[PDB]
């Protein structure tokens, strides 16, 4: 899934 | 026209108002989710808020000394004298920034004191032409300005995945055991309308306040170099979330050097 960092 | 569709979508639980215009469409204030200015969790998450493991300083300074143990925890203090970080700070490797707590014995207005005390910038957030909502500056911001964080609703890496809306989760990797979530869909500050841009005039940075539980570290975000007045907030967002979101839609961050258009 799809994450920001 | 500039309609203000709002006033302060925080409902008055920031430091300064925050506002939202629109000059593009029909579309009203945004409201399918609730505003919250500090972290929260929906499941029970073990927090070591246990006071006596906190590491602390007993600086008889304003922790400007080579000898401040938070400073120490940080490599060294990287807030100038007026909380904007220094030139020599790796805006690349970011360090992880521990500042000072109510357990050191200095007083709450020691250097090491920025995130903490609340969002101080003007900003505001508007409807844009290419990407729907964003959020954009009122005034100049240095660089090394501490904009806002990177507040939202703490999860699980598991509870992450299983969520149909991968559009606002923040990956906040412990290496050292279980990787954690922000999910700012359903709970979330303003930093949930902060667009990626390629050539980002922010860029996140691990901090650590009240606890250092390291496994929930907070999301800073500091500028790059001077944001203008009226200038887009935006932020790398990071491969994994073009490997999987690049394969639904292209980056109109628009910049000359944009690598996921
Ligand atoms: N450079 C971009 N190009 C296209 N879409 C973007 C870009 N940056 C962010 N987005 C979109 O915005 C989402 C990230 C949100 N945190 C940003 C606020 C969002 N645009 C909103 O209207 O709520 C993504 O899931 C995308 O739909
Ligand atoms: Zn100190
Ligand atoms: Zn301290
Ligand atoms: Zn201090
Ligand atoms: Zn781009």
């Amino acid at each position: 899934t799809a994450r920001k960092v | 026209v500039e309609r203000i569709v709002s006033r302060d979508i925080a409902r008055g639980y920031e430091r300064i108002p925050i506002p939202c215009v629109n000059a593009v469409d029909s579309e009203p204030c945004p409201s399918n989710y609730k505003y919250v200015s500090q972290n929260c969790v929906t499941s029970p998450m073990n927090i070591d808020r246990n006071i006596t493991h906190l590491q602390y300083c007993v600086c008889i300074d304003d922790c400007s000394s080579s000898n401040c143990m938070c400073g120490q925890l940080s490599m060294r203090c990287w807030y100038d004298k007026d909380g904007r970080l220094l030139p020599e700070f790796n805006m690349a490797e970011p360090p992880l920034i521990f500042e000072c707590n109510h357990a050191c014995s200095c007083w709450r207005n020691c250097r090491n004191r920025v995130v903490q005390n609340g969002l101080r910038a003007r900003l505001q957030l508007y409807r844009t032409r290419d990407m729907g909502w964003g959020v954009r500056s009122l005034q100049d911001i240095p660089p090394g300005t501490f904009v806002c964080e990177y507040v939202g609703e703490l999860i699980s890496d598991s509870e992450a995945d299983v969520r149909e809306e991968d559009s606002y989760l923040f990956d906040l990797d412990n290496k050292d055991g279980e990787v954690y979530c922000i999910d700012a869909r359903f709970y979330g500050n303003v930093s949930r309308f902060i667009n990626h841009h390629c050539e980002p005039n922010l860029v996140p940075v691990r901090v650590f306040m009240a606890h250092q539980d390291l496994r929930f570290p907070r999301i800073a975000f500091f500028s790059t170099r001077l944001i203008e007045a009226g200038e887009q907030l935006g932020f790398d967002y990071g491969e994994r979330f073009w490997d999987i979101k690049g394969k639904l839609f292209s980056c109109r961050c628009g910049s000359p050097k944009c690598r996921h258009s």
